[PDB]
RNA sequence: GCGGUGGAAACUACCAAGCUGGAGUACGGUAGGGGCAGAGGGAAUUUCCGGUGGAGCGGUGAAAUGCGUAGAGAUCGGAAAGAACACCAACGGCGAAAGCACUCUGCUGGGCCGACACUGACACUGAGAGACGAAAGCUAGGGGAGCGAAUGGGAUUAGAUACCCCAGUAGUCCUAGCCGUAAACGAUGGAUACUAGGCGCUGUGCGUAUCGACCCGUGCAGUGUUGUAGCUAACGCGUUAAGUAUCCC
């Protein structure tokens, strides 16, 4: 389906999973063994998203203006 | 065979007072098999092993003040599905009634060894 | 695997001091080179290559243990020299030479990869891979 | 040679108290020559039965 | 050494396209005291209310303080409260470390394994910076059984501001924060490659054994004990290196 390995499919699975984790982050405020998860994960996007810059410019400025991604901290 | 479509497998135990009549106690079947199917629970199995000795003498305070000591015990056993989220007010919900005397429930594993 | 180089050579250096005569090495177009050289010197026995799942090995004998494997008058070492974190050059005056000669030092030049003794023929320096005794 | 066939629970008492002692604590493993999972499955199999009052804490 | 010009193109660098074995994604499995939250459980202890009973209990190297005829301890029956989770437990399990174990359910973090299903170097490390971080400690509100700094009595002693005994406040517990230190220890920064074995365990996978439990041999991933090469000032370390090399702090 797609590309189940490509950058942007894998940027958008990880965003995903980041803004649901995000509710239970919330709900429970104590438990750090998941954070320490969430930072990894937004670790590895933020990666994705530095690479995919360097390789093309263009399918990265369209992804992250197609996943709402925050803007990248190059500036 | 058993298949559930997005829901758990459970399995629950109730001990109930051994004074208590067939008519009482099928009110009560009743009831929670009515508070499963209305959490959205398909397939509802209920089955029932009655007036077993316990291991120990448990007590029960009533709504009307008793203390009630027992000795036997009434065993209901249930193997349905149910959501995760709807499996919450159950277990209190058996805890609240006076004729239940001591409640517990298991979710269900497959076995591989 | 940072450095490719230093690494072929470690597993012969390891191998080596392991006393087998047999050791798998992963082929390259300087690997090759470099082992086809230690050939034309004499340090190693035999090399050849082989294939599987898009991977190349090239598997080299070695030279017999020293009329037994526990009286070794005779080792055979290996050093890196220019390594990712210093890149060491030489002119054609500064061409380093090995235990008066003995030994060999690997050199790739602007012709290709060579010993000393090439270079100081063509008249040539260049970047020093390592150095053998 | 012994061996489990049949799924283990906290309602196969006969199961269950094989692996009980006469004071009704639980067996090591050692001594019971269970596979470590087969062990843990067992020993909160026995605390489950004991909260339900199936098999008890101390003895009469 | 600097500057101009003419050549070479291996290696670093650049430019264009490729490739999976490195790194990831999906898919399917499976073990687990990972973490946070919410339910439930029983011993034991302490106090209180009774019944019995009627001189000592308790404690020490030996004593005494102490508790007791206003009925102690002992024993049975009641309630109530807090804290900790016997056996399992193991030279076993997960965790980044700190640590995590009565039971259960729920929200969730990783791990590992087998398949080409996919992307195609997306890697490793990390100055500054950020998060977590035993216990003691602190601010605010609760809570207060046991233990117990401080403190007091009793001893012992030349003395005893100690060790022992009798009491006993902070604190230990919970909620919301601060503090950021420990022999926070493997006294061993991280990643990668490569170099005998023997005996073990945990997870899975394969073939065999039966056609389901072993069983065997094996493939990985981690974990434990002896030990060859090699290393080391010795002790020792030894595929989980303190070995042979490369990179960063
Ligand atoms: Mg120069
Ligand atoms: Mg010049
Ligand atoms: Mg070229
Ligand atoms: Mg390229
Ligand atoms: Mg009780
Ligand atoms: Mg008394
Ligand atoms: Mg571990
Ligand atoms: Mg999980
Ligand atoms: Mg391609
Ligand atoms: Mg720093
Ligand atoms: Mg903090
Ligand atoms: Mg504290
Ligand atoms: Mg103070
Ligand atoms: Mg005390
Ligand atoms: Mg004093
Ligand atoms: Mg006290
Ligand atoms: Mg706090
Ligand atoms: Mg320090
Ligand atoms: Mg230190
Ligand atoms: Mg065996
Ligand atoms: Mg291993
Ligand atoms: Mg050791
Ligand atoms: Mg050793
Ligand atoms: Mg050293």
């Amino acid at each position: 389906e797609e590309n189940k390995g490509s950058v942007e499919f894998q940027v958008f699975c990880f965003t995903n999973k980041i803004r649901r984790l995000t509710l239970h982050l919330e709900l429970h405020k104590k438990d750090y063994s998941s954070q320490r998860g969430l930072r990894k994960t937004l670790g590895k996007r933020q990666r994705l998203l530095a690479y995919l810059l360097k390789i093309n410019g263009v399918r990265y400025k369209e992804l992250i203006s197609k996943l709402n991604i925050r803007e990248l901290k190059t500036r | 065979p058993q298949c559930p479509p997005g829901l758990r497998q459970y399995e629950t135990m109730a001990v109930l007072r051994p004074d208590m009549t067939e008519d009482e106690r099928l009110t009560l079947t009743q009831k929670y098999e009515e508070l499963l199917v209305a959490g959205g629970a398909m397939y509802v199995e209920v089955f029932n092993r009655g007036v077993i000795p316990l291991a120990y003498s448990i007590k029960r305070k009533n709504k009307a003040g008793e203390t009630n000591n027992y000795l036997d015990g009434i065993y209901l056993l249930f193997t349905y599905f149910t959501k995760p989220e709807s499996i919450s007010p159950l277990e209190a919900a058996l805890v609240t009634d006076d004729d239940v005397i001591r409640s517990s429930s298991f979710k269900i594993r497959k076995r591989k060894y | 695997g940072k450095d490719t180089i230093a690494d072929i050579i470690t597993c012969i250096r390891n191998a080596d001091m392991n006393r087998k005569g047999t050791v798998r090495i992963v082929s390259t177009n300087i690997t090759e080179n470099i082992v086809k050289i230690l050939l034309r010197e004499g340090f190693i026995e035999n090399a050849r290559k082989h294939q599987e799942r898009n991977k190349y090995f090239l598997v080299l004998t070695l030279r017999h243990r020293r009329n037994k494997k526990g009286p070794y008058l005779n080792t055979f070492h290996l050093k890196r020299v220019s390594r990712p974190g210093l890149r060491i050059y030489s002119n054609y005056q500064r061409i380093p030479r090995i235990l008066g000669g003995m030994g060999i030092a690997i050199l790739s030049t602007s012709r290709g990869i060579m010993t000393d003794r090439e270079a100081r023929l063509e008249g040539i320096g260049g970047e020093i891979l390592c150095y053998i005794w | 040679p012994i061996q489990s066939g049949d799924r283990i629970d906290y309602r196969n008492m006969s199961l269950i108290s094989r692996f009980i002692s006469e004071q009704g604590k639980i067996l090591s493993r050692r001594v019971n020559r269970l596979t470590l999972k087969q062990q843990r499955l067992i020993t909160s199999a026995i605390k489950q039965a004991r909260i339900l009052s199936l098999l008890p804490f101390l003895n009469n």
